[PDB]
């Protein structure tokens, strides 16, 4: 794969181990070149594998989770700990409709997003 | 006459190399001292439940009178100043641990009719064979080397032993095993105990990979959902 | 599963029917004795099985710690980190089930994430 200049600088190469020296000196370029991309190409699917045996990993620690520390919680989530918080009041209904309107959002906002700290907030 | 070893969560199989690393520095000097001796030895054991090291210099009935008299190998001392190794050579029976008197009482008796006593042999290699693959736990080199058709194996007992040695079953099962003297009740035993061990570690792996196969059916709705969106 | 003897004994036998009875008892030996050891394998299960499930929990638990410890490295230990700095700390609910949802959304989320380095930089 070496370069037109080189096959030419080649070509000027009179003497025959001269040349055949160059040759080898391109095949190994593109030798490493290669071993260099195939290297490469392997790390990172070997990364992207990774990345998905963490999401199994990370499954398998929310099953840990289950029933202990963090998962084991309480009953009440955000959505229905506000519920529940919000039942024992005298309300009207266009705050329901929002208070709706903002509790689909935050099951559509993922927990992590800053737009759903911000929702959070609102609600509370 | 030499104080009992420390096994601290080092259990010693029969025909296998281990290696007992106890803290404490008290069996250092029990090692150097019987280094002038021209053939070193030390004294394996196993540790009855609830493992405690207090009582193990209180008391000297809470190791089991069992044992596995063996020759020492070498020092080696990489990382920390105890590194004993403990094999697997012969196989005692103490009467009385509290008065050492030892005795060779290792019982084999087998029949002198030797035609199907040997089937079970092969049924128990294939089992063992099937426990590794499903559950791998060491390298298949050994089997190769350890084959049953190669004749070489003078020491059916010991292969077993070995074979069930495989097995993850906790000391206390090891110590059911040995109290059988009689070979088809420890060879039944240890064959049961291959398979219960089996299951328990199937089902540890079987939750990750049952993980993987719900992931892949999500994406794979997910795709369907993704193909007509 | 009859011996190379007991071949020998039927193949001896000229009368096909005494053959044939030769061979049923072999039959019969042969599923008496699987079924004396079938049996005293599932004798020797039941006496194994008496090991209470609170082995089998146990177990499961112990894996549960032993997964990516990294050789007691003490590094990738953020969570356990955080719960044992928080154990000598006298301190409110808003805070620990906050920290509870944080922490949960890093078990979700994967190490490398910049909202991962930012939660973690937060939860310091």
């Amino acid at each position: 794969g070496a370069e037109s200049h080189e096959l030419q600088d080649v070509l000027e190469e009179t003497n025959i181990p001269k040349r055949l020296y160059k040759a080898l000196s391109l095949l190994k370029k593109e030798f490493e070149l290669s071993k260099l991309q195939q290297r490469l190409g392997r790390e990172v699917e070997e990364k992207i594998k990774q990345t998905h045996r963490k999401y199994l990993l990370q499954e398998q620690l929310k099953i840990i989770k289950k029933e202990l520390g963090l998962e084991k919680d309480d009953k009440d989530a955000i959505e229905e700990k506000f519920r529940e918080r919000l039942k024992e009041l005298v309300v009207p209904k266009h705050v329901m409709d929002v208070v709706d309107e903002e509790l689909s959002k935050l099951g559509l906002l993922d927990n992590h997003s800053s737009e759903f700290n911000v929702t959070r907030n609102y609600l509370d | 006459h030499l104080p009992l070893i420390a096994i601290t969560r080092n259990p010693v199989f029969p025909r296998f190399i281990k290696i007992i690393e106890v803290k404490n520095k008290k069996l250092v000097e029990l090692l150097r001292r019987k280094v002038r001796l021209a053939q070193p030895y030390v004294g394996v054991f196993l540790k009855r439940d609830d493992s405690n090291e207090s009582d193990v210099v209180e008391s000297l009935d809470e190791i089991f009178h069992t044992g596995t008299f063996a020759q020492i190998h070498e020092m080696q001392d990489l990382g920390d100043k105890l590194r004993m190794i403990v094999m697997g050579h012969r196989r005692v029976h103490i009467s009385r641990q509290l008065e050492m008197v030892e005795v060779e009482n290792v019982v084999h008796e087998d029949f002198q009719v030797t035609e199907e006593v040997k089937a079970l042999t092969a049924e128990i290699v294939k089992t063992i064979r099937d426990i590794i693959a499903l559950n791998p736990l060491y390298r298949e080199s050994v089997l190769q080397m350890m084959q049953a058709g190669q004749r070489v194996v003078d020491n059916p007992i010991y292969l077993s032993d070995m074979g069930a040695a495989l097995t993850g079953a906790e000391s206390h099962e090891l110590q059911d095993v040995l109290e059988e003297t009689n070979i088809p009740k420890r060879l039944y035993k240890a064959l049961s105990l291959l398979k219960k061990e089996f299951e328990l570690s199937k089902l540890q792996q079987r939750l990750g990979r049952e993980v993987e196969e719900k992931i892949k059916q999500t994406h794979r709705k997910y795709l369907l959902q993704e193909q007509l969106k």
